[PDB]
């Protein structure tokens, strides 16, 4: 039952016990002192043992530890340190954002997208500004698309370092972790030149960029490029090579390629098991044509797998950063449609049209034609999209927001049986979680 | 935010459109409504919205010497019934007067705490000579427009019978301005020379005019008429002759037929207050001259300003229940705070007999309660405690006043087999000024700049 | 009984030293809350995207660990609890527990938007309107995330107030 | 409490202030009142200062360590609570924290004299600078609190300074004060309780034979909070107990087997009979040689008086409040120091009290 | 994946004896682990307090007559239990909510200020 | 309608008793809000003047299509509730 529980040799039926001075029954109502009397043997199947379901041990991978990405409640039962069952409880962030956006407009919801992913921003918020897009049935110009596969790819390497590094830092390699987190302080600087705040740019709004790049961005773009080349280097010397890295990653969390379908997995747990699937090139976007770049597959899909497919990401960024360098287009970096744009400040104090836009859109807001749609885009983590029901008005009626770390964070009971206690923060580490883009 | 509610500074009852912010009404403006007003309101209802932002009465005040003291509502609420037995009122020494802006739920409600401690000197702040109204609450046909404002479109002769609508009430006399100029409109003057925006069909000033009215060719074209309309202002009761005024001209209503269709009915009242309909609905008048000459020793004012006419003995105890500081307001003895209009969801009636109430816009202003709830609480502090215990209940007494207060936004008429025997019973300009009609006129710092 | 009080005697925190022990209960202040001023240990407490600033002090730019700073993640082993991120009702029982552990003397920072007064989310069902409602705070840092120098910033006066502590001089003369 | 504490919204003060309550009495709500809470750091400010606050009274209050006024800031919103540094000694510091008080609070009593303050100095020269300097600045209302066996006469020094307390506030503040007398309240590390949890308690048959009248702290803490938004109750004198009288040896070994602390009572110290010269002297010699406040002179002989009910006084039923009694309550405020847990419910304590007392 | 303790399948009863002896068991089941929730909550409210209280949830609530709202309010009352017996709620929520909780005339409410 | 579907929507009691929704329509569709509280809607809060309030449905509005389609929901809710009838 609820609180405690309860043959191979033949059913041996022997009756009339008798002693040299008596029978059975004689002594029957005196024998149970006589502990050699008893007539139930302790090593019968049968033999009545009740004993009390105590629980196994449960122990808390709580919000009050350095694995953790956030506040994850990991409920853990483990019989010695094997993993027999886990259940992971999210919403210890669950801040409300879709409840949010229902009541602010299509341009004072941005903001809420680069709190979702605290690494990757520029790719969140460009999730929402294609779905505005798709609805408004206006199309950003060339190099307003090609400043976004500029910081796409940016903002990849600063998720990526994120990612793998931290996996690094939590089986326990300090040092790549610092080496780095250089290089986003570094990037980081980029993101506050185009747009004021170092972590969250509200930069891509829909409708192209936000401004225009200052001038010689490029050249400092690029100089970084040729010294980080080197910086990937570094971090495959202490990592990709060392045998400690491969006994904690080889053969760890294994997801076999039909199962990750089945569990919806995408991004690098889609490839690390071997399904040769892109977001950027099942569905271009955002000059991603334009520019050229290999994917990675892995074969094994365990942790080592997953970790050279992400290495391998950030020197096929880096190749897409040189070409979006390289290819770059003049001309405006916005839709010239002052409905779905602020005009220039030199024209809006000049003409009686620009400021009337001015003054309209920023009081009302723009009105989306009515529709649904759902866009998803290659996100560091996988594929993120959203679910946006356009109500005819300048404010949307539904935003569900699909979050690649909230569905393999459930997949974590699939991957994560039957490996050790050490094993679960490998399991963590591969999966990049970031809880505040899974309590989205 | 905007709620949808009604005037109260006269007797149309406009709808109208009140934009606030928070604890505070910034703007009013006009809602739709081709029944009444059709998108015009005077100038006085739309400037008189910041005058509910000065000289409000936010707490109870008490008289200690001759300043009045900021007191709780438990001390108010005993101030008045310890002073009230100091003096023992006997039956006819007890008085109530009921200002125009008072709601009827406050106008019911006060009658049952003024009937179970024996009192009959009840009635409104106005002047008229005729203890009981010459009209009579008796018949609603009496006192109200049966033909509404949606039947003055189609009239052909329109008799004024002792008024200033221009004055009186703005938005039907452009009514009759916009009917004046396509139309053969013929409206002749009877009562105090004016000035008005359109010329009339005038005869004199005193009340022997309409005396050779109704049986010359003035009146031979009210026979004429198809549609005929008779006007009698809220001026008439006040004045001397006023008993002379409704024998007069409902002879002239029994005597022909065509005044009186199926269709058509062509005597109408138009008073200026939005409590003076309520009341006669209700029927809360006196009916004896000798209940009016008593001198009381407790007048219990409930939004009662107009009140320099009517004898308030000195030795009396007067307790005022208002949301101003005006002219009533001196005279009191223990304050207690009402409400104003916005602020309260009060069931008023127009002159057109057409019971609109308002929803609430604004919480009311310090620790003012609603208007009837302070009756009850006092009823409570008397011994006569009535039986109403929420807003409902207060519906539910009028459901035994009458069937049409229950009716919002619903007109119950008077039946032509019936309203001609209410007429059976029958048979000066009464404004100064015009920005200095009502209490949030006085008290606002707009209508300053309208003197 | 017998009782004068007098008047014009100063406050602890404007009183100057008089005697000999008046410096000698100064000298045990200054020495005991420079080690508390140094050995600055934070807990890493990093709920929401103002934890990623948290981690860039650590970072070789700024290199919290120049001045002492060395994150404990038990509460036991930590003096200080940075709260960044958002603060929702689902956590704030916990936070509690958390903080009740740390042994006195004990701090809390509270960095960002959110855990100030609710920030972005302050009209959600489910987020606490400042983590100010659950626990004592000593120092708010405002931003969105506040940058990885506002943080140090205010680190550094909240380390001003400590080494202001007057405990052992406060016995000698406040007791 | 419940959803509102102030019986009326507008409530007049004695200096003619009108203040007007806002809200449904929630955290943001306000009642336009400012209770300055003398001593709010300590064990029963915290529970004064506590109520005043989440109802929305404005609570001014003074302290001297810097370190414990953080906590108290958690009860208010932003501006409810305000603190002011001040020492008994600083006289310009005390009006700081009544120039806008509407009521002021008394708690300021110690049982111990330091190197910088006797007996008198604390429960006299501390309340009669601070109930006459409110009374200067038009405060409308004081509420103070002194010992539970107040007498002037009396041979303890606490309860001789206590009962001065009384009068010197009624020729400083005048007419209006209130005076209100708490029996010894027991609640989450009350001094009352940390006593009889201590296992180390030299002389533990002398110092445990004393009476008293237990009385929940919680009570206490709302019995000032009525009296505070309440004018009518000037000029009494209040004296709170429990109902059913209990004796803190008959709480001791109830409190102890409760946590069943067969040999440890013999060994670890739980029974040191002592001389009564020893008692005396070890009081003594640590009053110069501790640093902490220990056991004092004074509490030697209060241990041989019981606590006495002054039938000049008011109960909680004047207030419209019944006591609770230490039964309900004993267990829960000692469950931080105690298979399947036993819970000693209500009715479980005299069973418990039964047990005790059987030899 | 391998679904938690005390878990069951979420369906759409289509019986109304079916759903009567489900309830009863699940009644039960609260009473038997009575003992439980004061140990592992450590509450302050004895054991007999709690049964008592289960009592006073249990009765509340019996006469509901809509099956299809039947269902629901036994998935949910599912999800109290399972919630409660695989300790997931924190402490202070238990001690809350066994420790919420007549009127009072029309002047004591037009005083203060009603609702 | 006849279903007593508050049991499973989790809204508090006094949606049900002490609270009263306007369906009106302001110029093609009808929309449902809640009329303000007593007293209690709105104070000015005394240290910022920021408009306070403890009403939680003062922010809340429905967008419906059709009068029937929002009369069935306030069924449906078991929602105390009256309809304002537009002038025409
Ligand atoms: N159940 C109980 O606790 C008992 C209640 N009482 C009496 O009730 C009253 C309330 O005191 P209580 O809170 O219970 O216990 P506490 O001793 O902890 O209260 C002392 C409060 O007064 C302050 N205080 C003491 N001396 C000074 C001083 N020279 N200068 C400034 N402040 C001083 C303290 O400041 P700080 O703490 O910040 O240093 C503290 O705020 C006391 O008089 C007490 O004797 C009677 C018997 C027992
Ligand atoms: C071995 C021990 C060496 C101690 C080293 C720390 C010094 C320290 O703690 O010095 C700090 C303290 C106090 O500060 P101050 O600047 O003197 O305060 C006084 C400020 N006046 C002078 C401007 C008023 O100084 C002392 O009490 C000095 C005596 C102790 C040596
Ligand atoms: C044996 C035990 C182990 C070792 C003990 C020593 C541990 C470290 C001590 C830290 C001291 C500290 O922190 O002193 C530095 C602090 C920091 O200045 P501040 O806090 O801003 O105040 C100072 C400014 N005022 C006072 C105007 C506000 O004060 C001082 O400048 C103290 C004054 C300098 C003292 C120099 C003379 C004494 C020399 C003694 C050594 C021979
Ligand atoms: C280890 C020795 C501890 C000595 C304590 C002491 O010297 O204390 C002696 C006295 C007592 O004062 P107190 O302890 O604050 O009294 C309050 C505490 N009671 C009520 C328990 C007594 O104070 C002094 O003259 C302090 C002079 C400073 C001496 C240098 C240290
Ligand atoms: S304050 Fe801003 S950066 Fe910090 S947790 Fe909140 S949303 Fe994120």
């Amino acid at each position: 039952n609820d609180f405690y529980d309860v043959n191979d040799f033949f059913p041996v039926q022997v009756d009339g016990i008798e002693s040299s001075l008596g029978k059975y029954e004689e002594f029957a109502k005196d024998a149970h002192e006589w502990e050699s009397w008893n007539l139930q043997n302790e090593d019968h199947p049968e033999y009545p043992v009740k004993r009390t379901k105590i629980r196994h041990f449960t122990l808390n991978f709580g919000p009050q530890h350095p694995a953790a990405h956030g506040v994850l409640r990991l409920i853990l039962e483990l019989h010695g340190e094997e993993i027999l069952r886990s259940d992971p409880h999210v919403g210890l962030l669950h801040r409300g954002t879709e409840k949010l956006i229902e009541s602010k407009t299509y341009m004072q919801a941005l903001p809420y997208f680069d709190r979702l992913d605290y690494v990757s921003m520029m790719t969140n918020e460009q999730v929402f500004s294609l779905a505005v897009e798709k609805l408004l049935n206006l199309e950003v110009p060339e190099r307003g698309q090609y400043i976004r596969t500029l910081f796409g790819e940016i903002t990849r390497v600063l998720n990526h370092l994120m990612s793998v590094l931290s996996h690094a830092m939590d089986v326990g390699a300090l040092t790549p972790f610092l080496w780095g987190f250089e290089e986003r302080e570094k990037l980081m600087e980029f993101y506050e030149r185009v747009s004021g705040a170092r972590l969250h740019s509200a930069y891509v709004r829909p409708g192209g960029v936000s401004q225009d790049l200052p001038a010689g961005l490029l050249d400092d773009i690029y100089m970084w490029a040729t010294q980080f080349g080197d910086r990937l280097d570094e971090t495959e010397e202490l990592l990709t090579d060392s045998r400690i890295w491969k006994q904690r990653t080889i053969g760890i969390g294994e997801v076999t390629a039909e199962d990750a379908l089945n569990y919806g997995l995408s991004g690098v747990m889609l490839r690390g098991s071997g399904v040769p699937f892109d977001i950027r090139k099942s569905q271009p976007y955002d000059a991603y044509d334009k520019v050229d770049f290999d994917i990675a597959v892995g074969t094994k899909g365990d942790c080592y797998d997953r970790y050279l497919i992400r290495m391998t990401e950030f020197r096929q960024s880096l190749r897409i950063i040189e070409q979006c360098c390289n290819q770059m287009p003049p001309g405006p970096v916005k839709v010239e449609d002052f409905k779905v744009a602020p005009p220039p400040r030199a024209l809006m104090k000049e003409d009686m049209e620009a400021l009337i836009h001015h003054f309209l859109l920023y009081t009302k807001g723009y009105a989306v034609p009515a529709g649904e749609t759902y866009t998803a885009i290659e996100a560091p983590k996988g594929e993120m999209a959203v679910y946006v029901v356009s109500d005819g008005s300048e404010r949307p009626y539904r935003c569900k927001i699909r979050a690649p770390g909230f569905a393999h964070l459930g997949a974590f009971d699939h991957i994560a049986r039957g490996h050790f206690l050490p094993d679960a923060v490998a399991i963590i580490g591969t999966m990049d979680l970031v809880f505040g883009e899974v309590d989205r | 935010k905007r709620t949808e509610t009604i005037d109260v500074h006269d007797a149309l009852g406009s709808n109208v459109r009140v934009d606030t912010r928070g604890i505070e009404v910034m703007r009013v403006l006009p809602r739709l409504n081709d029944e009444i007003n059709e998108e015009w309101i005077s100038d006085k209802t739309r400037f008189a919205c910041d005058g509910l932002k000065t000289q409000r009465l936010t707490k109870p005040l008490i008289r200690q010497g001759n300043t009045f003291v900021d007191a709780t509502w438990e001390e108010a609420l005993a101030t008045i019934a310890e002073g009230f037995q100091k003096v023992q009122p006997k039956e006819n020494e007890i008085k109530a007067i009921v200002g125009s802006l008072t709601d009827l739920e406050s106008i019911v409600a006060l009658k049952d705490l003024v009937n179970k401690l024996g009192s009959e000197n009840v009635s409104t702040d106005g002047d008229a000579t005729t203890v009981p109204p010459a009209h009579g609450a008796d018949f609603r046909s009496n006192y109200i427009f049966n033909s509404t404002i949606d039947n003055i479109e189609e009239a052909d002769q329109i008799l004024l019978v002792g008024t200033n609508p221009r004055h009186e009430a703005a938005v039907l006399n452009a009514r009759i301005r916009k009917v004046w100029l396509r139309s053969d409109l013929e409206v002749h003057h009877v009562g105090e020379e004016f000035d008005s925006t359109f010329e009339l069909n005038h005869l004199g000033s005193d009340v022997n005019a309409l005396a050779k009215a109704l049986t010359g060719e003035v009146g031979k074209k009210l026979s004429e008429a198809s549609k005929p309309l008779i006007i009698i202002g809220s001026g008439v009761t006040e004045t001397q002759d006023a008993e002379a005024v409704y024998a007069t001209v409902a002879k002239f209503v029994t005597s022909n037929a065509n005044i009186v269709t199926p269709e058509w009915n062509g005597f109408n009242l138009l008073h200026r207050e939005a409590s003076r309909v309520g009341a006669l609905d209700v029927g809360f008048t006196t009916q004896s001259p000798e209940v009016a000459n008593t001198k009381a020793k407790f007048i219990y004012l409930l939004g009662a300003d107009e009140i320099v006419n009517k004898d308030i003995p000195k030795d009396a105890f007067v307790v005022y229940q208002g949301h101003h500081g005006d002219l009533g307001a001196s005279f009191a003895d223990v304050i207690l705070p009402g409400s104003a209009y916005t602020e309260k969801t009060a069931t008023y009636v127009n002159t057109e007999g057409r019971v609109q109430s308002t929803r609430a816009a604004t919480n009311p202003p310090g620790v003012a309660r609603e208007d009837w709830m302070i009756i009850r609480a006092l009823s409570e502090y008397l011994g006569a405690t009535l039986p109403y215990d929420n807003l409902y209940e207060m519906r539910s007494r009028l459901a035994d006043v009458a069937p049409h207060l229950l009716r919002h936004e619903v007109v119950e008429p008077v039946s032509e087999g019936i309203a001609k025997v209410g007429f059976q019973s029958l048979v000066k300009n009464p404004i100064e000024n015009f920005y200095f009609t009502d209490v949030i006129s006085k008290s606002s710092p707009t209508m300053a700049k309208c003197v | 009984y017998s009782s004068d009080l007098p008047t014009d005697i100063p406050v602890l925190s404007k009183r100057p030293h008089t005697n000999l022990l008046d410096y000698t209960f100064t000298t045990f202040d200054k020495m005991k809350n420079w080690a508390r001023k140094s050995s600055f240990w934070p807990m890493t407490f990093g709920l929401a995207c103002c934890a990623v600033e948290m981690m860039h002090v650590s970072a070789p730019r700024y290199d919290q660990d120049r001045l002492g700073i060395i994150f404990r993640a038990s509460p036991r082993q930590s003096d200080i609890m940075i709260v960044a991120g958002t603060v929702t009702n689902k956590m704030a029982p916990a936070l509690r527990q958390v903080y009740d552990q740390m042994p006195y003397p004990r701090w809390v920072i509270s960095m960002g938007s959110c855990a100030n007064g609710g920030g972005y989310y302050h009209y959600s069902y489910s987020v606490v309107r400042g983590v100010d409602r659950i626990v004592p705070v000593d120092i708010y840092v405002p931003g969105c995330p506040p940058t990885s120098e506002a943080l140090m910033y205010g680190v550094f006066q909240l380390q001003k107030k400590m080494m202001d502590g007057q405990t052992h001089r406060m016995w000698y003369r406040s007791y | 409490v419940s959803t509102f504490p102030l019986k009326s919204d507008i409530n007049i003060t004695k200096s003619g202030k009108t203040l007007l309550s806002v809200g449904q009495g929630g955290r943001s709500s306000r009642t336009g009142f400012t209770a300055t809470v003398f001593g709010g750091t300590g064990f029963l400010g915290r529970v004064v200062v506590s109520k005043l606050a989440k109802h929305g009274t404005n609570v001014v209050v003074p302290f001297r360590n810097d370190r414990a006024r953080r906590q108290l800031k958690v009860n208010g919103d932003l501006g409810v609570v305000n603190f002011v540094e001040f020492d008994i000694r600083n006289l310009k510091s005390i009006e700081d924290s009544v120039k806008y008080s509407d009521i002021v609070i008394n708690l300021i009593g110690t049982e111990h004299f330091s190197k910088n303050f006797s007996i008198e100095d604390v429960n006299i020269g501390a309340a009669e600078r601070i109930a006459k300097a409110a009374k200067e600045a038009g405060v409308s209302r004081l509420i103070h609190v002194s010992s539970y066996n107040a007498n002037p006469s009396s041979s303890s020094d606490f309860y001789a300074t206590k009962g001065i307390g009384e009068q010197v506030v009624r020729d400083n503040f005048g007419p209006d004060a209130t005076i209100v007398r708490p029996a010894p309240m027991y609640f989450r590390n009350s001094p009352f309780l940390n006593e009889l949890l201590q296992i180390k308690a030299l002389g533990g048959n002398v110092i445990f034979k004393k009476e008293v009248y237990p009385v929940h702290a919680l009570q206490v803490g709302e019995a000032i909070e009525r009296i505070a938004f309440d004018d009518a109750t000037a000029g009494q004198t209040y004296e709170l107990f429990g109902k059913e009288r209990y004796s803190k040896k008959e709480l001791r070994e109830m409190i102890k087997h409760i946590i069943h602390i067969g040999y440890y009572p013999y060994s670890a110290g739980f029974y040191l009979p002592a001389p009564e010269p020893f008692l005396y002297a070890f009081a003594l010699i640590r009053q110069y040689i501790s640093s902490q406040p220990r056991f004092n002179v004074d509490q030697l002989k209060r241990s041989h008086i019981n606590q006495e009910i002054d039938q000049s006084a008011k109960t909680f039923t004047d207030l419209g409040m019944v006591p609770d009694e230490l039964s309900e309550y004993l267990y829960r405020y000692v469950k931080p120091h105690i298979q399947n847990r036993t819970v000693y419910s209500k009715e479980d304590i005299e069973k418990l009290r039964d047990y005790v007392n059987t030899p | 994946t391998n679904p938690t303790a005390f878990a069951q399948t979420t369906r759409y009863v289509k019986d109304s004896t079916e759903m009567r002896t489900l309830v009863l068991n699940l009644y039960r089941r609260y009473l038997r682990h009575s003992r439980g929730f004061v140990n592992n909550y450590n509450l302050d409210i004895p054991a007999s307090q709690v049964r008592t209280k289960i009592r006073q949830e249990f009765e509340r609530q019996r006469f509901v007559k809509d099956l299809p709202l039947k269902n629901v309010l036994y998935m949910k009352a599912q999800m109290e239990f399972q919630e409660l017996v695989n300790f997931w709620k924190q402490q202070c929520h238990v001690m809350q909510y066994f420790e919420s909780i007549k009127g009072d005339s029309f002047v004591q409410k037009f005083l203060k200020g009603a609702q | 309608t006849d279903l007593a579907k508050e049991l499973v929507s989790g809204a508090p009691k006094e949606l049900i008793t002490e609270r009263v929704a306007r369906i009106y329509q302001e110029t093609e569709t009808w929309k449902i809000d809640w009329d303000i509280l007593n007293k209690g809607n709105r104070w000015e809060n005394d240290l910022m003047g920021y408009q306070s309030s403890s009403d939680y449905m003062q922010g809340t509005i429905l967008k419906f299509d059709t009068r029937e389609g929002a009369i069935r929901f306030a069924k449906g809710q078991g929602w105390d509730y009256y309809i304002q009838e537009p002038k025409v």
